[PDB]
């Protein structure tokens, strides 16, 4: 669409792949204001608005928050507050032809500066002079919209650029627009930090005999923490068991009698004892021994 | 025409799986033996208040009832949620439409979703602008009214509509009576089997024995005396007492003073 | 839909003046710039002239320059390719195409022009 | 100006056979080229605009490739309708000379 | 516009407190490596503020001085009160190095 | 420090085309915007034109505009002011100016231009 009559498309109830936009080549500028330009793709927004227009490169620098320009004042206005990404890619190949292209046009003259996110499509003759235009061309009166001239020979500064502005709004609403995750892979019988559909815990994951109802997602524990989970990709119940924990007790005779000590790890099998994250290996540091032969369960 | 709830229409509050345990939850729930209103459509579809929670019980031999309309105005002025079930597909769209006082069918949509022998039970609740529907279908051999038996409604879909619903109506094709009960916030003790299906519930506010069961957290109550709750007398009237002076403070003189 | 039709092409004597008509229907003629093309028999296409949307600015092919002229009327929605000092080489089927080399491009059916 | 020529001397292939045509410019025209297909006694039809992106109303089999001076069009499968003359023009210069062209044939 | 004042539009990670980065390396927003030259989705890290006299108050330049104060048992040289004669053997309020 | 040397001022006939090349040295030319100031003989100083550091945004005086065009080359470090349809009133000693009215203010020795 032409810049003065910029076209707004509402994006909702879908997962937004911003990373594909990042991957896509020929994007001359990808500037995100307020929102982080990368790693905030996952963040959920109530609605996403895409505003589409064709403008010159100088006008492309003009379209930013808190910037004064003719295109800013009389065609498309960007508020300082909004969090959004402005994307521009060079369109010389398809937006230009011989003898100029009249398809894209901009408003030279407007009575007042445009309010943010407001489009004016009025074609009424601009009354710069005190005398009224009367709806016809007159002295001091000119048509509001002047057609852009786009040519293949035309320099890069004057070359047409296609710009899509993405506006993100957060409100008291479901925020269906979001960004998906890679989702990694299932790890079983190993202590791990697990996120299942936004539920976070640290525990060993094992196959679960119990069968949930189809709608049901997670098991119940007294703390309200999960005792079981259902994997989202494959509907298999997984038991959650805590990673091994216990107290460490030093059994020591009196220091006057001896400096020899024994250590009793609590409620742990001796197989887990070597991985006790002792700072030094083969030396009796923090723990009396981990590979010692005097081991009694 | 009115009917009792007959301990029917209870739903699963969350997606949590619980086994062999009794769980007390407080949420909007259909109180036991509620005088549910009876609407007859034989040989009656008024606009009815949503009241945050609605329980819909339709008994239909020929599945005459098709869908419901949910909106604050419902007159096409503001966006009105629409559910229509035709053939094997259910269509849910928030776009406004105009509707007749009684719907008869011959025998702008920011959100679009696509999917008496039998009794169809539906619970509708709008919380944080999420239209939640809980549906249970149970075969019924009693034409007259609801069975005096326990069934737990399972969640069908959660909608991200994000619009207020003051009032709801129902659309049915005309060449099947429906029962509507308004949900009230209530504490319910829920019994879960090993499979995780809810088998029975206790409504705490219903009677003193129910309060005892809720306090003990057990359906079975042993002999004894149990402190359940504190009785409070409720104020009959609100008395406002103020000076009788009708004079107005000279705020305007201070605020509109020419020179401060 | 965009429909382009051509007329005014017929057998002409060498050195004669022959003027073509480019019909426009189904689109805003004034807004869109217009182009004129010809294809000689058993030869590739040859572009003759272009006219701007307003008709203020015109360019001509070097071979046909100063002998072939182009004019248009916004009210009549027709572009006219006047041809003068016609030659046997000039003989071609003249296709009038709007917005050449773009997505907007449309091609007219064309009218045969013969110089013999 | 930038004189357009066509690389293949001849073009005949049976129905259902993948075929390839080539169009190289004399000077660098960047992405300013349009592919065309003209049937006998018919208006030319622009297969590709900008020479890399398919025109609306054109079958999916036709493809746009190449960048700069070099340009190529590939048809995945041939058909009776497909057989016709083909042409390429450059919009980068105000003087315009089309591509010579070749007649794809059965 | 005044080009002298610059800010870092793009950085790979958030800066640690009281850490200054002066690197001018091109930011690889795009999947393709920048290779030290401007490219598609490759940008210079520092973008100049546009400073103009007519510019709005929100967009006007502001000079900022941040003072860091250390509270320790060290000599505490930066004291900035008037000293009084030491009083001993009787209960008195005292201030020693703050 | 900052040295400005102006080259290209000479006697011209009325209606002639004269270009004045201000040459910079000792600083980053691209970073700083440049100004042109003329001093008509026995008259006060008259600002002519300002080009921005980027150079896309050029401003001119009402009389100056449509007769004088300003330009700059970052690689050559020179600001070119082009004067056309010159008049007797144009005659002045023009001076290259950098960052006028600010701490970065620089001044050029100047060249006499006579029409």
């Amino acid at each position: 669409a032409s810049v003065y009559a910029w076209n707004r498309k509402r994006i909702s109830n879908c997962v937004a792949d911003y990373s594909v936009l990042y991957n896509s080549a020929s994007f001359s500028t990808f500037k995100c204001y307020g929102v982080s330009p990368t790693k905030l793709n996952d963040l959920c927004f109530t609605n996403v608005y895409a505003d589409s227009f064709v403008i010159r490169g100088d006008e492309v620098r003009q379209i930013a928050p808190g910037q004064t320009g003719k295109i800013a004042d009389y065609n498309y206005k960007l508020p300082d507050d909004f969090t959004g990404c402005v994307i521009a890619w060079n369109s010389n190949n398809l937006d230009s032809k011989v003898g100029g292209n009249y398809n894209y046009l901009y408003r030279l003259f407007r009575k007042s500066n445009l309010k943010p996110f407001e489009r004016d499509i009025s074609t009424e003759i601009y009354q710069a002079g005190s005398t009224p235009c009367n709806g016809v061309e007159g002295f001091n009166c000119y048509f509001p919209l002047q057609s852009y001239g786009f040519q293949p020979t035309n320099g890069v500064g004057y070359q047409p650029y296609r710009v899509v502005v993405l506006s993100f709004e957060l409100l008291h609403a479901p925020a269906t627009v979001c960004g998906p995750k890679k989702s990694t892979n299932l790890v079983k019988n190993k202590c791990v930090n697990f996120n299942f559909n936004g539920l976070t815990g640290t525990g060993v994951l094992t196959e679960s005999n119990k069968k949930f109802l189809p709608f049901q997602q997670f098991g119940r524990d007294i703390a309200d923490t999960t005792d079981a989970v259902r994997d989202p990709q494959t509907l298999e119940i997984l038991d959650i068991t805590p990673c091994s924990f216990g107290g460490v007790s030093v059994i020591t005779p009196g220091t006057n009698t001896s400096n020899q000590v024994a250590v009793l790890y609590q409620d742990v099998n001796c197989t887990e004892v070597p991985v006790a994250i002792h700072a030094d290996q083969l030396t009796p540091t923090w723990r009396v021994y981990s590979t010692g032969s005097n081991v009694f369960q | 025409a009115y009917t009792n709830s007959f301990t029917r229409g209870v739903y699963y509050p969350d997606k949590v799986f619980r086994s062999s345990v009794l769980h007390s939850t407080q949420d909007l729930f259909l109180p036991f033996f509620s005088n549910v209103t009876w609407f007859h459509a034989i040989h009656d579809n008024p606009v009815l208040p949503f009241n945050d929670g609605v329980y819909f019980a339709s008994t239909e031999k020929s599945n005459i009832i098709r869908g419901w309309i949910f909106g604050t105005t419902l007159d096409s002025k503001t966006q009105s949620l629409l559910i229509v079930n035709n053939a094997t597909n259910v269509v849910i769209k928030v776009c406004e439409f105009q509707f007749c006082n009684d719907p008869f069918l011959g025998v702008n949509c920011t959100f679009e979703y696509v999917s008496f022998k039998n009794l169809r039970e539906f619970v509708f609740k709008n919380i944080d602008g999420y239209f939640k529907i809980y549906s249970k279908h149970t075969p019924i051999n009693l034409v007259r009214d609801l069975p005096q038996g326990f069934s737990a409604l399972e969640p069908l879909v959660d909608l991200p509509i994000g619009i207020n619903i003051t009032r709801f109506q129902t659309l049915l094709a005309l060449h099947a009576a429906y029962y509507v009960g308004y949900l009230q916030p209530r504490t319910f003790l829920l019994k879960y089997n090993e499979n995780g299906t809810i088998t029975d519930a206790v409504d705490c506010a219903l009677d003193p024995l129910s309060e005892t069961k809720c306090t003990l957290k057990s359906f079975t109550v042993e002999k004894g005396i149990y402190q359940t709750s504190n009785f409070r007398v409720q104020p009959t009237e609100s008395i406002v007492r103020f000076p009788n002076i009708t004079n107005l403070c000279p705020f305007g003189e201070v605020f509109n003073a020419t020179r401060f | 839909e965009v429909q382009l039709v051509e007329s005014g092409g017929g057998l002409v004597q060498p050195g004669g003046s022959l003027r073509l008509s480019c019909t426009a229907s189904g689109f805003t003629f004034s807004n869109y710039g217009f182009h004129w093309v010809r294809q000689a028999p058993g030869k590739g296409l040859e572009w003759v002239t272009i006219i701007s949307y307003d008709g203020i600015t015109k360019h001509y092919a070097d071979s046909v320059k100063d002998r072939f002229t182009v004019s248009r009327d916004n009210s009549k929605t027709m572009v006219y390719l006047q041809m003068n000092n016609l030659k046997l080489d000039d003989t071609a089927v003249y296709y009038c195409a709007r917005d050449l080399g773009t997505y907007d491009d449309s091609w007219g059916q064309g009218v045969l022009v013969t110089v013999s | 100006d930038i004189q357009m020529t066509q690389s293949p001397s001849a073009l005949s292939a049976s129905v259902g056979d993948r075929v390839t045509i080539s169009c190289r410019a004399s000077q660098n025209i960047d992405g300013f080229l349009a592919w065309y297909q003209q049937k006998p006694g018919k208006a030319p039809k622009l297969l590709i605009y900008a020479a890399s992106r398919l025109q609306s109303g054109i079958p999916s089999r036709f493809s746009g490739s190449g960048s700069g001076t070099d340009f190529t069009l590939t048809i995945s499968s041939l058909q009776p309708e497909d057989f016709a003359a083909y042409y390429c023009q450059q919009v980068y210069s105000a003087p315009l000379t089309f591509g010579g062209g070749t007649k794809v044939e059965f």
